[PDB]
RNA sequence: GGGACCGCCAGUGGCGAAGGCGCCCGGCUGGAACGGGUCCGACGGUGAGGGCCGAAGGCCAGGGGAGCGAACCGGAUUAGAUACCCGGGUAGUCCUGGCUGUAAAGGAUGCGGGCUAGGUGUCGGGCGAGCUUCGAGCUCGCCCGGUGCCGUAGGGAAGCCGUUAAGCCCGCCGCCUGGGGAGUACGGCCGCAAGGCUGAAACUUAAAGGAAUUGGCGGGGGAGCACUACAAGGGGUGGAGCGUGCGGU
RNA sequence: UGGAGGUGAUUUAAAUGCCAAA
């Protein structure tokens, strides 16, 4: 019928990971990070690296029979930053452009109900 | 020690906190020699 | 391998560190995404009606005020 | 060698639980059929029955038995979409939550979270009164109905409607929902 | 499997003498406001000595230890870097029984009483009127008590305060007498210790201190401008020999 | 028109003041 999968996108200020699994999430179809497509550490979170990684992952998924994906995008969350990095939107657009259908889109960033204590001390980074 | 909020003003002097620390260091030495 | 021609239809404003770059809106004339309107950054004097040769058509410049 | 291992995988079809219609919901790959047990799949209520209104209700089904190339599932829990409930909470309104542990008529352990939104800021005693009404209605329903009927009424919105009708007497309401359900144990 | 913490709603909103107090249900318990042709009959204010409460940190015994993280061990930056930045990490942070009694513990404003224009928000109770899906609901007006803003007379060096007074009046206690030496020396009391409370002199000095004004400056913000600024370009100087001016000898 | 709070962030390195005014 229709083999649908899930695209997990992990976006921070330092890198971006695109991981395509099946519908139940227990089997991995493809996985690509920003550091596997560029050579400079400064370019890992750039939108262009996100586009390249998304295209590679989409090709690998398409050759195995997947037709469409539902998208789950997350920032680091927890006691770290709650805002996704600059590579999320570029990654989302690149998956569609490569030939996959797109299902529903949502963000799954973990949010504490007053959890643990973050780093830096009571004054934070002083730069 | 007694409070002198005038001392905390920074114009023309060093920080009162560290002066207090230095004085307390000095008072330990006198006390030790007194017990001998 | 040869690029795709695009036509400038609107001038937005100057930008760059020393005011050397202009931001424009262009319309693709040929290729997979023919007809779409996207914004781009151009170096050099430019006016409405000029034709640019884009090497790829999936990057869009960030909007400036 | 990698593409060699991928060719050893077969596809299994996943079916919804019996009282939801038992329709196909997706396909999953695996090489050994025993590895498919306890997998969890999430589907929206709109997919089961077509209606664009209930597109923010999500249900979780867990595989418990495999026969041939088919996998059959059980009900595990239900949740509302985060973006949905995040749009109900507003300033100058009141949010009332209530979390209850119940046992159905046929010995099922459930935990239920219900939510109510008031039109304006209200006093704390009125919040306690509304929470008490919620508790009474949910306990009565749990004592009366069976597991499948209770779940169907919870997802269809009957319980929320009854709660709103009963709680109008304390303060006018804007919304009333069953926010979340999780199963804890099953009869032996 | 484990230890800490209770997001949005949340509001110059609420409660408490102050420190402080935020998931839900049940039990015990302190204080205040409003309503009152109820009861007692000046029983009141302040308060030297005295007593009790008191953030964080620290100490003495016994537990616990997820995350964070004094000391400390490494990687970097730098002229150096005993730091700021990065990777780790002991005490501590958490619970039970004690001790210590300190904070910009600040409303930098001790507490009780009478009086002296208004305007406008919000929380609790009561009264009146109008709506109503009949709701422990909604809107408007008035009284009492809390909690904010604008402002009249008056006050003040001014900033500003102004029925929540820093205004006029009737009380009681505490404290101050130019800047340093100095919260130091000596003596005494308290504490396991760290430390707390009390507290001078010789000598030295012409100012120290407060509120506001005009400029100049900022590795503060905004607007504008220049080929002795940049950007896009054309041609050069700095290397050699000589002309000429300058330092030195 | 004019004010009071709260939450976020805030791209390398960059020390010093001589002769004099007498
Ligand atoms: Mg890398
Ligand atoms: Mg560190
Ligand atoms: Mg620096
Ligand atoms: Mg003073
Ligand atoms: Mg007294
Ligand atoms: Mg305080
Ligand atoms: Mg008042
Ligand atoms: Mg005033
Ligand atoms: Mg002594
Ligand atoms: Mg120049
Ligand atoms: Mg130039
Ligand atoms: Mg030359």
């Amino acid at each position: 019928k229709e083999k649908w999968g899930i695209a997990h996108i992990y976006s921070s200020y330092n890198n971006t990971i695109i991981h395509i699994t099946d519908i139940t999430g227990a089997e991995t179809i493809s996985r690509w990070s920003g550091g596997m497509v560029v050579k400079a550490d400064r370019d890992e979170p750039s939108p262009y690296a996100a586009m390249l990684a998304a295209r590679r992952a989409a090709e690998e998924a398409l050759e195995k029979g997947i037709v469409g994906v539902h998208i789950r995008v997350r920032a680091p969350g927890g006691s770290k930053s709650k805002t996704p990095g600059p590579g999320a939107q570029a990654a989302i657009r690149a998956l569609a452009r490569a030939g996959l259908k797109i299902g529903r889109v949502e963000d799954v960033t973990p949010i504490p109900h007053d959890g643990t204590r973050p780093k830096g001390g009571r004054r934070g980074r002083r730069v | 020690m007694k409070r002198r909020p005038r001392k905390w003003k920074k114009k023309g002097r060093m920080r009162w906190k560290w002066i207090k620390k230095r004085i307390r260091r000095l008072k330990r030495q006198r006390k030790k020699e007194r017990g001998l | 391998d040869e690029g795709y021609p695009a036509e400038v239809i609107e001038i937005i404003g100057r930008t760059g560190t020393t005011g050397d770059v202009t931001q424009v809106k262009v319309r693709i004339l040929e290729g997979r995404d023919k007809g779409r309107v996207i914004r781009r950054n151009v170096r050099g004097p430019v006016r409405v009606g000029d034709i640019l040769i884009l090497r790829e058509t999936e990057r869009e410049a960030r909007e400036i005020k | 060698a990698a593409k060699d291992k991928w060719k050893l995988k077969q596809w299994y079809v996943i079916y919804a639980p019996d009282f939801f219609g038992g329709v196909e919901v997706g396909l999953t790959p695996a090489d050994d059929p025993e590895k498919v047990l306890n997998r969890v799949v999430e589907v929206t209520l709109k997919d089961i029955t077509g209606d664009f209104l209930k597109g923010h209700v999500k249900l979780y089904f867990q595989v418990y038995d495999v026969k041939g190339q088919n996998a059959y599932t059980k009900f595990k829990g239900m949740k509302l979409a985060r973006s949905y409930i995040r749009s109900l909470v507003r300033r100058r309104t009141t949010r009332i939550d209530g979390i209850f542990n119940i046992t159905t008529k046929d010995g099922y352990k459930l935990r239920v979270m219900a939510m109510v939104i008031a039109a304006r800021r209200i006093q704390t005693s009125q919040e306690r009164a509304i929470r008490k009404i919620m508790q009474e209605i949910i306990y009565k329903k749990a004592e009366e109905l069976n597991f499948k009927d209770f779940v169907l009424e919870a997802v269809n919105g009957k319980i929320a409607a009854e709660i709103a009708k009963e709680a109008k007497k304390i303060y006018p309401l804007k919304k009333a929902e069953i926010r979340k359900i999780k199963v804890l144990g099953e009869p032996e």
